[PDB]
């Protein structure tokens, strides 16, 4: 079964992904979410793409919450605040 | 029988997994009973360790280390140490001459094993260091059938650089010839290690000129003045490193160092050669992929100063965007990599030129296994005492994305600024970028 995922780069919290790409066979949907303070105050971003190796993780790199999520449904990789 | 072999000056010890440092048992050419006395395993493969030049006439410290590692990796094999210490203890050009005779001694011994015991030559691996790499080459060029493999460990350069294929190690000498070039510093024909490729695969660790932890860096060198000389040459550190890199590969079967095919060391040091497509990469050492190409393929990599020598290579591409046209020369930066497993902060690197709306590629390597990359911090360094002040005017660039290609995992990763643009300003706070894309190159 071939998947279609949302493919967007570093989008701000209040903005939904328009771009969608057909994944290569074996590929899964992924979402990276960064959340931490910046010069323009606190900021939440989301990036989505077709990945090969998918590892769900949640680490706080240099005081920024990074969350990685995987899903096997088509167009499923939508950030929590948009599902 | 023995009568037809007494002219053979070279001795052949069958060293054991428990007796590594001594030539206890000898395999006497023409005396078939000596093979049983030594307990040669006719079922297993054979390694022939051929030493090089010596001013002392004693086996160096590396000989038991190499024997021990071959027996750790291959516990049932036969590890034969070739003794040519008398001939290897003459004035260099004279011992260089004796490589023909040692090559002949070895070939006759190999051919005898085959004739007398019908031992397969496809089960023979020749490891030659210094002049021994050429003694191995000559031996291989004189056997009845071709030997399986020849490893050249920093082959002797003086009087061999311009020697023709029959007088030195060359790819026709075995089924597969792999060569580590670790001390090629100097003019052609005047380097201690041979500069030209002489195998099917020719690996040049750290460009092959000298090894990390072996030289006296240019700064220390200038300060020391008339005092210090070429300690590396004298101590044979860089030269010998090829033996330690090989040993490392035998002790780390599961994690080999990867070498990358490249047009030049200068191109490699720009991070332009990091692919694995059409055998453009290979494993350094024992676990090499026996790819015999049409042309001699030169391969590069970086290593640590000490065992285990493996480092992770990354190519980093940055487009330096800006509003006003400015050009900066010999600029120093620091890059910090944050992954899933670990991190390596403040990795320095410099760029010869930094100019508005231009892209620059560079190599970044690290000992740390950081895992999958998540974050990237970039700092543009200043040495001015006023850089801290907001009153101090400093140049800057707007950087949106940073493209990274990891050599070991063959992955292209895009990192992009948290805000619309990250301002990289000389002497100020670091610009932050977070992963926004992955791509397995396969
Ligand atoms: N391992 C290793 C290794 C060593 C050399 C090496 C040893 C000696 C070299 C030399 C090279 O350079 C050459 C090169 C070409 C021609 C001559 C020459 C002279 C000497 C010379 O007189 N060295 C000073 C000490 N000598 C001792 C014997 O007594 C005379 C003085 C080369 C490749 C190797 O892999
Ligand atoms: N005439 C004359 C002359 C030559 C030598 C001489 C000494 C050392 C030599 C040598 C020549 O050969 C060369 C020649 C060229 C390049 C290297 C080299 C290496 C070493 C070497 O053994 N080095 C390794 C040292 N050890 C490192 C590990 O720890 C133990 C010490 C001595 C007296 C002389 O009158
Ligand atoms: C010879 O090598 C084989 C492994 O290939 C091993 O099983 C056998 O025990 C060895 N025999 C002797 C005589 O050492
Ligand atoms: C660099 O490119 C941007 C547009 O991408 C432009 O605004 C800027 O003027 C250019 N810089 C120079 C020095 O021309
Ligand atoms: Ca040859």
């Amino acid at each position: 079964v071939l998947l279609r995922c949302y493919t967007c780069k570093s989008l701000p919290r209040d903005e939904r992904c328009d771009l969608t790409q057909d994944c290569s066979h074996g590929q899964t949907c992924t979402t990276l979410i960064a959340h931490g303070n910046t010069e323009s105050g606190l900021l939440t971003t989301h990036s989505t793409w077709c990945t090969d190796s998918c590892q769900p993780i949640t680490k706080t790199v240099e005081g920024t919450q990074v969350t990685m999520t995987c899903c096997q449904s088509s167009l499923c990789n939508v950030p929590p605040w948009q599902s | 029988q023995r009568r037809d072999f007494i002219d053979i000056e070279s001795k052949f010890a069958l060293r054991t997994p428990e007796d590594t440092a001594e030539d206890t048992c000898h395999l006497i050419p023409g005396v078939a009973e000596s093979v049983a006395t030594c307990h040669f395993n006719h079922s297993s493969k054979t390694f022939m360790v051929i030493h090089g030049w010596t001013v002392t006439g004693m086996y160096e410290s590396w000989v038991p280390k190499l024997v021990a590692a071959l027996y750790k990796r291959e516990p049932d094999s036969n590890v034969i140490v070739v003794d040519w210490l008398s001939r290897a203890q003459e004035h260099y050009p004279v011992s260089a001459g004796y490589t023909k005779l040692v090559g002949q001694d070895v070939a006759r011994f190999i051919n005898w094993m085959e004739e007398e015991f019908n031992y397969p030559l496809d089960n023979v691996h020749l490891l030659g260091y210094s002049l021994g790499a050429h003694a191995a080459g000559i031996a291989g060029s004189l056997t009845n059938k071709k030997v399986n493999r020849i490893t050249g460990l920093d082959p002797a350069g003086p009087n061999f650089e311009y020697a023709e294929a029959p007088s030195r190690l060359s790819p026709d000498d075995a089924d597969f010839v792999d060569v580590l070039h670790t001390f090629t510093r100097g003019s052609p024909g005047r380097s201690i290690g041979i500069q030209k490729p002489v195998g099917h695969v020719d690996i040049y660790p750290n460009g092959g000129t000298f090894q990390p932890g072996c030289n006296i860096g240019e700064a220390i060198r200038v300060i020391a003045e008339r005092g210090l000389g070429d300690v590396d040459q004298l101590v044979k550190c860089s030269h010998e490193r090829s033996i330690h890199l090989f040993i490392d590969s035998l002790l780390n079967e599961e994690n080999p160092s990867k070498a990358y095919r490249c047009s030049s060391k200068e191109a490699f040091e720009k991070g332009l050669c990091l692919s694995c497509r059409k055998n453009r990469c290979n494993n350094l050492g024992y676990e090499i992929n026996k790819v015999r190409a049409k042309r001699s393929s030169k391969m590069y990599l970086k290593t640590r100063s000490q065992m285990p020598y493996k480092v992770f290579h990354y190519q980093v591409k940055i487009h330096f965007s800006g509003t006003e046209s400015e050009t900066h020369t010999n600029q120093a930066f620091e890059i910090s990599l944050y992954g899933t497993v670990a991190e390596s902060e403040n990795i320095p690197f410099t760029l010869p030129e930094v100019s508005t709306n231009k892209t620059y590629s560079f190599l970044i390597y690290t000992e740390v296994d950081i895992g999958e990359l998540l974050m990237l911090k970039l700092k543009w360094k200043s040495d001015s005492y006023f850089s801290w002040s907001d009153w101090w005017s400093s140049p800057g660039f707007a950087i949106q994305k940073i493209r990274v290609k990891a050599g070991e995992t063959q992955k292209k990763v895009i990192f992009c600024s948290r805000e619309k643009v990250s301002h990289l300003q000389k002497g100020k706070a670091p610009a932050v970028f977070v992963k926004c894309h992955d791509k397995s190159l396969n």
